RNA sequence: GUGGGAGAGGGUGGUGGAAUUCCCGGAGUAGCGGUGAAAUGCGCAGAUACCGGGAGGAACGCCGAUGGCGAAGGCAGCCACCUGGUCCACCCGUGACGCUGAGGCGCGAAAGCGUGGGGAGCAAACCGGAUUAGAUACCCGGGUAGUCCACGCCCUAAACGAUGCGCGCUAGGUCUCUGGGUCUCCUGGGGGCCGAAGCUAACGCGUUAAGCGCGCCGCCUGGGGAGUACGGCCGCAAGGC
């Protein structure tokens, strides 16, 4: 499935390398801390293989989450 | 690692003629520069096998061109391991 | 002899066992239960019919503290987990959240021989 | 002499003097290294995700310079040698990599 | 040679969070655990469940793929340093400098060995509980070597594509990773699937050949006896060739 939407093409142009950035990186994370697949993100190998390291850096210095709470249930 | 102008200067140094970036001196001569780079790198960091194994094809590469010369022009030859410091 | 009047209820389900722990809003356990802390003894813990009872154990034993809302934590995955929040849901407490906390590791150790060829 | 961004978190709960302390211990390291100071940003005190020594914030400073790699982890070593210093992360500067150009 | 690219290729140092165990404190009480069902076990010297603090070892969830890198073994948190291979564009330089490769040398999963560290979890042997006609097992509770690090040995394997390396030649289609370009498409290097000719005992293979050819290496010659005996070489031993 996960016709719904694509994460790629909601926002406009933007870094893939600055991971300083929070407001874009938090919108490739799900419910919980977890990167979302590339059938959610819409991106492509290069590009994802790219965020998820600038992702994990932004984790080590306190601005993304590794792991947070599931809500509802 | 090797910068620009260490190589331009080595190539520079050993062209045969100006703008000869091909000869077999100058192919012998990098090969040395990477090989004596490499084997300081593996007197530490021993346990990089991986490595090893590029110093023994450069090694190898370096013998066949300075074969190929000893069999072709025994004085450039002579003059060539006598400048780098090989064979002894 | 304290009446909190608000609290959390954690829910850790099992195969095995359900067993309910209610707290007060800094974590401190005021009451819990558990399907052994009922009748049942053997597998029968292990049941959602069980987890019902010690759902509703673990609130009315928190109401004789005076307490009314609850924030469920829910961890495990197991049977009688959704029977424990499906009772709680109305045992006479309000519940204002529900949130599955249940811990995986990054695949830090090595499981046992029976939890093994997955991580 | 290479390009590289630093990143420093720093405690929250520090006053202008200690602060201005500990600007002045990062710029003096940083100069003793060798290191040649291309820019820098400073975004103050912002939210983690996740508690830094018991600290639901932190201070954040970038340095963007330009220093020879050999003293490079000798200089980050040297930054985490204060208390008051959270996390150090030293990035090789890299070209940015855009999406939906 | 020049200019660029991708990558869990390798080595060293640093660093991050989740989880398990243990210790300290708080709150709290009669069980917890575990199975087909149970029991051993743990718990009133207060466990289990919950919160806070600390210590330590080991492995890196999501990304993650039908993906990538490596000659093979194999390689996966992040950062920096050192370093191997490789692909593309330009058509610049040398001028056959090539291919293969007995022996030699190096590398070589796991287990195992020596010395010293380390030791959270797991766990051969072992100690117990069940099941059974028995149960030297499968299931449950413990648990030592070991698994981890350093240095030195061992040299094996379903070490597998069960397919030696190099070169040339012989329809296409489809999916995918990574370059370049006049960027719908063309062109190059990888990874898959279906298939022309052809091959094959069949299964199947089919520009990633198991087709058509050439060069060089290794190996086979019915089954059991037997990877045994003997001899030699290697190893501290186990044992290997
Ligand atoms: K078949
Ligand atoms: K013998
Ligand atoms: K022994
Ligand atoms: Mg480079
Ligand atoms: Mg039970
Ligand atoms: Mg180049
Ligand atoms: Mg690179
Ligand atoms: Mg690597
Ligand atoms: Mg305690
Ligand atoms: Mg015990
Ligand atoms: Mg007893
Ligand atoms: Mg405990
Ligand atoms: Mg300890
Ligand atoms: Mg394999
Ligand atoms: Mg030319
Ligand atoms: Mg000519
Ligand atoms: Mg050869
Ligand atoms: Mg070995
Ligand atoms: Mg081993
Ligand atoms: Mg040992
Ligand atoms: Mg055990
Ligand atoms: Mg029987
Ligand atoms: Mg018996
Ligand atoms: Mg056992
Ligand atoms: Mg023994
Ligand atoms: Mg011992
Ligand atoms: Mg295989
Ligand atoms: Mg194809
Ligand atoms: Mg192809
Ligand atoms: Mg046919
Ligand atoms: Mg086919
Ligand atoms: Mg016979
Ligand atoms: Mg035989
Ligand atoms: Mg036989
Ligand atoms: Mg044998």
């Amino acid at each position: 499935p996960s016709r719904k939407a694509k994460v790629k093409a909601t926002l406009g142009e933007f870094d893939l390398r600055d991971y300083r950035n929070v407001e874009v990186l938090k919108r490739f994370l799900s419910e919980t801390g977890k990167i979302l697949p590339r059938r959610r993100t819409g991106l492509s190998a290069k590009e994802q293989r790219i965020l998820a390291k600038t992702i994990k850096r932004a984790r080590i210095l306190g601005l993304l989450p590794f792991t947070e709470k599931l809500v509802r249930k | 690692p090797i910068t620009k102008e260490e190589k331009q200067k080595v190539i520079q140094e050993f062209a045969r003629f100006p703008g000869d970036t091909g000869s077999t001196e100058v192919q012998v001569a990098l090969l040395t520069l990477r090989i004596n780079r490499l084997s300081e790198h593996l007197k530490v960091h021993k346990k990089d096998h991986h490595s090893h194994r590029g110093l023994l094809m450069m090694v190898g590469q370096r013998r066949r061109l300075l074969r190929y010369l000893q069999r072709e022009d025994p004085e450039r030859y002579r003059a060539l391991i006598e400048k780098l410091g090989i064979r002894g | 002899k304290r009446q909190v009047a608000s609290g959390r209820a954690y829910i850790h389900a099992s195969y095995n066992n359900t067993i309910v722990t209610i707290t007060d809003p800094d974590g401190n356990p005021i009451t819990w239960s558990s399907g052994g802390v009922i009748g049942y003894k053997g597998s029968r813990k292990g049941t959602p019919y069980a987890a019902q009872l010690a759902a509703l154990d673990a609130a009315k034993k928190a109401m004789a503290y005076g307490m009314q809302s609850v924030d469920v934590i829910v961890r495990g995955t197991g049977a009688g987990r959704e029977q424990a929040i499906r009772a709680l849901q109305a045992s006479g407490l309000q519940v204002k959240s529900i949130v599955d906390d249940t811990p995986v590791p990054h695949n830090g150790c090595r499981p046992k021989k029976k939890f093994r060829k997955a991580s | 002499m290479r390009r590289y961004e630093v990143n420093i978190v720093l405690n929250p709960n520090l006053d202008q003097s200690q602060l201005a302390l500990e600007k002045e211990i990062i710029q003096r390291a940083l100069e003793n290294y060798g290191a040649r100071v291309e820019k820098v940003e400073e975004l103050g005190l912002r939210r983690l995700a996740y508690p830094i020594a018991k600290d639901p914030q932190g201070y954040f400073l970038w340095y963007q310079v330009e220093m020879p790699e050999d003293r490079v982890n000798d200089l980050a070593r040297e930054l985490r040698i204060r208390d008051n210093v959270r996390r150090v992360m030293v990035v090789k500067s890299q070209e940015p990599f855009l999406a939906n150009a």
